[PDB]
């Protein structure tokens, strides 16, 4: 259910993925991802601009 | 009294709406006020049982059928679909296609924009399903009909000047693992009546 | 009917009739007057009222002169068939300052030939010049008469106009040109877009 | 043979057979017939055109 | 014989550049579904124009909305007149003043 | 139930149609009068009027229709008052929006006739034009239209 | 969890984007609730360029382009709204229907229930202006699929059992019903001439 | 010589950014002043027949 509603609020980083169990590992390496790289460079653009 | 929807943001959603998906490759001004503001063009789009699908990492913007508030019926039950449903045939040519492109945007990345294929790599591909009718000009024509049937769906563009077609990026969420589970689920029990 | 003529020539949205009205309305269209529509109808399917159903052409033209120079404004409408619906009539809007040039002569060369004989003309011809829409022609008009876009505005509703209800809406509308910095702030607003988009 | 030599040396060909009617042979057209008869060839696999 | 040779490595080209693609695919998720989907579609009878004309239960995205019938979009039939000219641009010199008293 | 009746609407559309008939009576007295006068040189004017029957009447009358059948069905005559009770709602909701042309064009006689000027040909007695208002006209020609209706 | 819009206003208003129009004749639940909420629908459709119509003498609700108040356009241009010009048999039509359709609202006035017109009633007013193909079976197949194709815009209803067609109200606002007199009047004169 | 009130409403928009440049926040202050504030030109031309 809660992979699923991941999947809604995605955008497209996602698309190869579904919602079973066999595809935790990527739901889990794109928080990681998000937390570590991406949203502190994004924050500091837009803090920047 | 009157409260007007900004003029960028109703060519924008009517442009939508029209062509049913939008570029960043082909339509980035559009493309740009869409995801710049996608909150109100998905409250535009509540009304009609539409809803906006995003897709950064490929530039692309696509209107889907909502279920919420009125679950279950079926998507191309909908009114405003004023396609056909998909054809068995056409999705085997859809799942070639899509073999191509996880091939070219593994190997390009997700970025580059030319996932093109050429007439001549898709004809000994379905001679295999198809048959073989022994006439080039035949079968051509057959590939050439479903390729156009396909770009009534916006899954491809016609030939170019050189025999060359661009998969447009919407057939990666057309068929994507929870679209691809059900076909093999409804493709298992059609063979099985079969038996 | 006279009057109307020139002020087709002269304005951009001319009010027709407006002087019967008093001011506050216009109640005719130049398709009306191409046609020679004569009233209402007889309500039904009668079609005597109107003068000219079929193909027809329609010409005007005003001469002005200061010290022997003549400017000649003109304009040339057509149908092709019984349409009588705006997208269906054709336009030809003439300015000129050779005396050689007048309605008859222009009359003349439509009807030995359409638009391509007028277009050549007016390369053959010289102090003449055409404009297949109505914008590009008023342009020449402002450009000739050294005058902002209002002033024949102006003209055309003080043909009729005997009220002048309130001073301050015919200055905002009439008289002081339009010097409204909406582009500029359409420009500044889009300044912050490269900021929205990164919140985003 | 390119197909459009051998739709004209076909329909020639056919146009001498029109007086057998032990196989039917009709006489609207030579050259539609000519065609449909090139397609049932193809198909049946006679010959194959590339 | 040129004839022969340029089918023969027409063919081999077109086959090498297939088995380049699924190499580069075999794992990737949806490419390991498309192949156990071809695979089922070799059961088919591709020949009954009716087994290849069912209707897969794939979802609908990119729904274009067009074509509203909105009545003031008609517009009828110009039919053209070709018969003659008006020539006439006399002066109408009956205009002569005879007005009432 | 069995002791009830219809009557009650139709009779008050039967008032209405009578009061709409008094009021072309009466325009057709005026257009006598104006028969003697001259509004061109060889036309007379003549006030025209055609009927209106607004969605609201006709649906009145099919619910009315609908009704005279419920009555035959036998259910406790629970269909036949369900169809009386369609029925009153449309008048009660045209009552308390009396200030909405839709009942107006229902239960006031006013609206059940729309108006128009035509001008007669005194010799042949044909149309020549129908003008439900005065738009377009000269001014002069506008004016003779106002003060001759007015 | 969020709010949504009625499913009856969403109803009606997919309807009345579908087909283009609702009407209390053969619509009544849809057409009430859209009159009930007639700032909502208003609401839901002017971020489209586009706005109801209503005629409550006729019972009808048609859709319009909603654009700006003349602009320095003359004339409108809609990306939804494509327009057409009907051939020359569909436009003899349309205007023989619409002067039967006004004659009728002569004599029973404005909004009457209009009267059930036979078949064989139009054949002999087309042949005035297209004389005799060749045969009856030609002719009346003809008139059939000239109707059915207007049936698709709304003005006409399908051939009953008996074969009547009856006139839709959509018919009283075309854009420039001047247009079809012009033209019938035209052509009957033409063949009133040329005999 | 006529002050309306938007203009006197734009004029304090502009003031409340100025002074909000400063409150420590991730931009979720500052941000939403200069966008109350691009709002009201915003709304100036999309309805500039008011
Ligand atoms: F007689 Be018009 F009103 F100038």
């Amino acid at each position: 259910k809660r992979m699923s509603e991941a999947k809604r609020v995605d955008t497209g980083a996602l698309v190869e993925a579904g919602a079973d169990l066999d595809d935790i590992p990527v739901y889990l390496q794109r928080l990681q991802e998000l937390t570590e790289e991406a949203l502190p460079e994004k924050l500091n653009r837009f803090l920047d601009y | 009294s009157e409260t007007r929807t900004l003029q960028k943001i109703r060519e924008a959603t009517q442009e939508l709406l029209k062509y049913g998906l939008l570029e960043e490759a082909s339509k980035p001004n559009l493309y740009r006020i869409v995801l710049s503001h996608p909150e109100e063009v998905t409250r535009i789009l509540e009304p009609l049982d539409l809803d906006i699908g995003i897709d950064e990492i490929r530039g692309l913007l696509y209107v889907k059928v909502r279920l919420d508030e009125t679950p279950a019926q079926d998507e191309w039950a909908h009114p405003l679909v004023r396609r056909q449903r998909l054809n068995l045939e056409q999705s085997l040519l859809v799942a070639i296609l899509r073999q191509h492109f996880v091939a070219w945007e593994q190997e390009s990345g997700t970025g580059a924009s030319q996932a093109q294929i050429a007439i001549d790599d898709l004809l000994p591909q379905l001679q295999i399903y198809l048959g073989d009718p022994g006439s080039e000009s035949k079968e051509r024509t057959r590939l050439l009909t479903l390729l156009d049937q396909l770009k009534g769906h916006g899954l491809v563009t016609s030939p170019d000047a050189h025999e060359r077609i661009v998969i447009r990026p919407i057939i990666a969420h057309l068929a994507d693992p929870i679209n691809l589970q059900a076909l093999l689920a409804w493709l298992r029990e059609q063979i099985a009546q079969q038996t | 009917t006279l009057v109307d003529a020139l002020m087709t020539l002269l304005c951009a949205n001319p009010r027709y009739n407006l002087a019967s009205t008093g001011g506050h309305e216009s109640d005719r269209d130049l398709i009306s007057y191409v046609r020679g529509v004569s009233g209402p109808g007889d309500g039904g399917e009668g079609q005597s009222h109107i003068a000219r159903p079929g193909k027809t052409v329609t010409g005007i033209a005003a001469t002005l002169e200061r010290e022997g120079k003549q400017v000649r404004l003109g304009a040339l409408l057509w149908f092709d068939s019984t349409s009588s619906s705006v997208t269906d009539m054709k336009r030809l809007w003439l300015f000129s300052d050779n005396p050689g040039q007048t309605l008859e002569h222009w009359l003349n060369v439509y009807h030995e030939g359409g638009t391509r004989l007028l277009r050549q003309m007016e390369k053959e011809a010289i102090g003449l010049w055409t404009y297949p829409n109505k914008k590009q022609y008023l342009a020449r008009l402002r450009d000739f008469f050294e005058v902002g876009e209002n002033a024949f505005t102006l003209l055309n509703r003080a043909a009729g106009l005997k009220q002048l209800n309130s001073i301050d809406e015919i200055f905002r509308e009439l008289v002081l040109d339009d010097h409204s910095a909406f582009d500029r702030a359409a420009e500044v607003a889009n300044s912050f877009d490269g900021l929205t988009e990164i919140h985003q | 043979i390119p197909l459009e030599e051998a739709i004209q040396s076909l329909s020639s060909i056919l146009i001498e057979h029109v007086s057998q009617e032990q196989y039917d042979i009709n006489q609207d057209n030579p050259f539609l017939q000519a065609s449909r008869e090139l397609r049932e060839w193809i198909k049946r696999r006679l010959i194959v055109e590339r | 014989s040129q004839t022969v040779l340029q089918a023969r490595a027409r063919s081999e080209r077109d086959v090498r550049g297939f088995m380049k693609t699924g190499l580069a695919a075999e794992h990737h998720r949806v490419g390991h579904l498309l192949n156990e989907f071809l695979n089922l579609a070799l059961k088919l009878d591709w020949q009954r124009q009716m087994i290849r004309k069912q209707e897969v239960p794939l979802p609908a995205v990119g729904v274009a909305v067009t074509g509203i019938p909105a009545i003031e979009r008609l517009r009828f039939k110009e039919v053209d007149d070709e018969a003659e000219q008006t020539l006439d641009l006399s002066n109408h010199a009956a205009d002569l003043t005879q007005i009432g008293d | 139930l069995n002791r009830s009746s219809d009557d009650g609407v139709t009779q008050l559309l039967s008032h209405i149609e009578h009061e709409v008939l008094v009021i072309e009576e009466r325009l057709n007295e005026l257009n006598e009068t104006m028969f003697r006068v001259d509004f061109q040189p060889d036309r007379y004017l003549r006030l025209d009027t055609k009927k209106v029957v607004h969605e609201s009447l006709r649906t009145l009358e099919k619910a009315q229709r609908q009704l005279n059948a419920a009555r035959f069905v036998d259910d406790n005559g629970e269909s036949h008052y369900k169809a009386l009770q369609v029925l009153v709602a449309q008048l009660r909701d045209a009552c308390e929006r009396n200030r909405t042309l839709g009942a107006k064009a229902l239960l006031d006689p006013r609206f059940r006739l729309e108006f128009a000027v035509s001008v007669m040909d005194r010799q042949s007695g044909n149309v020549i034009e129908s003008r439900t208002g005065s738009q377009g006209g000269s001014g002069g020609e506008k004016e003779i239209i106002a003060s001759y209706v007015l």
